[PDB]
C-alpha cells in the first residue's frame, strides 16, 4: 500500500546546471542599514556563505532602483 | 514608499569584500531609473560606480533594473522592453570600454510571465538580448501576508511554478534561442516571506522542489532570496544562525551534481511523492565518479518506502533525512539530518554531515511530510563518469 518503484533515465545528462546552481541574494535594501559593515563583516556569517561556494551573490531588489552611488560619502 | 538612498565607496568595500572572502561572485544591480529627459537611461552614475570598481580590481558582474515590469506602480515612470533593451546595450559599451572588458550582464530581472511581463520580456529579448550573457526573472509562489501552513504543504500550489518555467522558455525561444535562463531573485512568498513558516522546516518543501524543477526544466541558476535580511524568507536569521532552509541548500551544495537526470514514481501519482535525480557532486570526497544522487519530497501524511530499479536495487546507498527538531513540528526553526541537530561546532566550523547506510537492498523509507537525499553508492552511470 505504501511501497512505491520509482523509474530512473540515467543514458545521458538531460540537463547541465552550473556548480553555482545554488546561488542566493542580498536585497539591495540591507545596505540603507546602518549596521551594514558589522553585518556583512561577522565572522559566522562569512563561515556560513563559505558552506554554499560556489555561488553567485546577487546584490539587488526593489531599492535597486533608488540606490545612487555617491563617492564623497564615508 | 519608496525614496532615494546613496551608498558609499564603503558600503561597495563592505559587499565585495564580503562577497570574496566567502568564496562568492557578486553580482550588482544598477539603477535603472536615472534617466535623461527623453526616457533614456542615464548612464553617468554607473560610470561612476565602474570606475571605482575598477579602480579597485573588483571583478564584478552586472545587472541593470529590478523588476521593470512594476516600475510604473513604484515609481509612476514607464519604460518599455524596447528602450530597456536599448538601456543595456548602453551599459553593454561601457563595460567593454572598462578595466573588465569581458564582464558579464545580465538581465532584466522581470517578475514572473504574467501577460504584460511577458510581453516586456519579449521586446527587452528582440532589443537587447544580444548583450545579456543569461536571461533573469522572479518567482514567488504566494503572498506572505495570506499565505498558510497549508499552502506551503499543497502540491498544487507546487506545481504553479511548472507553468511559470514553461511561459519564460516559451518567450526566449521565440526570440534568442539558447540563451541561458536564471532564477534572478526567488522564495515562497512574497512581502518578505510568511511569517512563522518561510523561515521553518515548512519552508524546505517550495525550496527542494523549485530547485529540483528548475533544474529538470532547463534553468541554469538559482538565486535564493535571501541569504541574510529583513525577510522571513532569509537563510540566517538575524541572530547568524542557520534556519532549516540554510542546511537543505547545504546538503544539496554537497550532495548535488551538474548533471541532471530524471526519476518518476510509477502509477503516474505524480503529485504528493516528488522525485529528482542527479549525478553525485564530483568534489564530494566521499562518493565518485558514477555515483547518483536521488532527493525526495513526501508531501503525503505516512511513510512512503520507495525501491530503486535494476541496476540500482542492491546498491548501498547513503540515507540523508532532514526532519525537525521538536516541539514545534514543520514549525520549527531546527532541523535533524538522520537523528542528530544540525548546528554549527563553533563560529568558524560548519559540522559534518553524517550520512546513515542503509542495508544494501533495503526500501527507502521517507516519512510523512519529509525531504531526504539518498546517494547510490558504485551506481557506475555512465553518463555521471
Ligand atoms: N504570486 N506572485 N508573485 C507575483 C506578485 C507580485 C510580486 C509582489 C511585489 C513585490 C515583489 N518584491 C519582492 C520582494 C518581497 O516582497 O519580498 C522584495 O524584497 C524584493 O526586493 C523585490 O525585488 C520583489
Ligand atoms: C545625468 O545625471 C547627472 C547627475 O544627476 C546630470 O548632471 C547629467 O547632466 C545627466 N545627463 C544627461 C545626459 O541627462
Ligand atoms: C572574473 O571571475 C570569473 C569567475 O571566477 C572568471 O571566470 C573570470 O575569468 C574573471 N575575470 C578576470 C579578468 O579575472
Ligand atoms: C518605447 O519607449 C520609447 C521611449 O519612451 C519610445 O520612444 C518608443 O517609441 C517606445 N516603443 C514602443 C513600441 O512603444
Ligand atoms: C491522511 O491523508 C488522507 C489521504 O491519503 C486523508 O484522507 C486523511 O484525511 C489524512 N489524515 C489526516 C490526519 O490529515
Ligand atoms: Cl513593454
Ligand atoms: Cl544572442
Ligand atoms: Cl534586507
Amino acid at each position: 500500500q505504501d511501497v512505491v518503484d520509482l523509474d530512473f533515465f540515467t543514458q545521458e545528462p538531460l540537463h547541465l546546471v552550473s556548480p553555482s546552481f545554488l546561488s542566493v541574494t542580498i536585497d539591495a535594501n540591507l545596505a540603507t542599514d546602518p549596521r551594514f559593515l558589522i553585518l556583512l563583516g561577522s565572522p559566522k556569517l562569512r563561515t556560513l556563505a563559505r558552506g554554499l561556494s560556489p555561488a553567485y551573490l546577487r546584490f539587488g531588489g526593489t531599492k535597486t532602483d533608488f540606490l545612487i552611488f555617491d563617492p564623497k560619502k564615508e | 514608499k519608496f525614496k532615494n538612498s546613496t551608498y558609499s565607496r564603503s558600503s561597495v568595500d563592505v559587499l565585495y569584500t564580503f562577497a570574496n572572502c566567502s568564496g562568492l561572485d557578486l553580482i550588482f544591480g544598477l539603477n535603472a531609473l536615472l534617466r535623461t529627459a527623453d526616457l533614456q537611461w542615464n548612464s553617468s552614475n554607473a560610470q561612476l560606480l565602474l570606475d571605482y570598481c575598477s579602480s579597485k580590481g573588483y571583478n564584478i558582474s552586472w545587472e541593470l533594473g529590478n523588476e521593470p515590469n512594476s516600475f510604473l506602480k513604484k515609481a509612476d515612470i514607464f519604460i518599455n522592453g524596447s528602450q530597456l533593451g536599448e538601456d543595456f546595450i548602453q551599459l553593454h559599451k561601457l563595460l567593454r570600454k572598462s578595466t573588465f572588458k569581458n564582464a558579464k550582464l545580465y538581465g532584466p530581472d522581470v517578475g514572473q510571465p504574467r501577460r504584460k511581463t511577458a510581453k516586456m520580456l519579449k521586446s527587452f529579448l528582440k532589443a537587447g538580448g544580444e548583450v545579456i550573457d543569461s536571461v533573469t526573472w522572479h518567482h514567488y509562489y504566494l503572498n506572505g501576508r495570506t499565505a498558510t501552513r497549508e499552502d506551503f504543504l499543497n502540491p498544487d500550489v507546487l506545481d504553479i511554478f511548472i507553468s511559470s518555467v514553461q511561459k519564460v522558455f516559451q518567450v526566449v525561444e521565440s526570440t534568442r534561442p539558447g540563451k541561458k535562463v536564471w532564477l534572478g531573485q526567488t522564495s515562497s512568498a512574497y512581502g518578505g516571506g510568511a511569517p512563522l513558516l518561510s523561515d521553518t522546516f515548512a519552508a524546505g518543501f517550495m525550496w527542494l522542489d523549485k530547485l529540483g524543477l528548475s533544474a529538470r526544466m532547463g534553468i541554469e541558476v538559482v538565486m535564493r532570496q535571501v541569504f541574510f535580511g529583513a525577510g522571513n524568507y532569509h537563510l540566517v536569521d538575524e541572530n547568524f544562525d542557520p534556519l532549516p532552509d540554510y542546511w537543505l541548500s547545504l546538503l544539496f551544495k554537497k550532495l548535488v551534481g551538474t548533471k541532471v537526470l530524471m526519476a518518476s514514481v510509477q502509477g503516474s501519482k505524480r503529485r504528493k511523492l516528488r522525485v529528482y535525480l542527479h549525478c553525485t557532486n564530483t568534489d564530494n570526497p566521499r562518493y565518485k565518479e558514477g555515483d547518483l544522487t536521488l532527493y525526495a519530497i513526501n508531501l503525503h501524511n505516512v511513510t512512503k518506502y520507495l525501491r530503486l530499479p535494476y541496476p540500482f536495487s542492491n546498491k548501498q546507498v547513503d540515507k540523508y533525512l532532514l526532519r525537525p527538531l521538536g516541539p514545534h513540528g514543520l514549525l520549527s526553526k531546527s532541523v535533524q539530518l538522520n537523528g542528530l541537530t544540525l548546528k554549527m561546532v563553533d563560529d568558524q566550523t560548519l559540522p559534518p554531515l553524517m550520512e546513515k547506510p542503509l542495508r544494501p537492498g533495503s526500501s527507502l523509507g521517507l516519512p510523512a511530510f519529509s525531504y531526504s537525499f539518498f546517494v547510490i553508492r558504485n551506481a557506475k552511470v555512465a553518463a555521471c563518469i
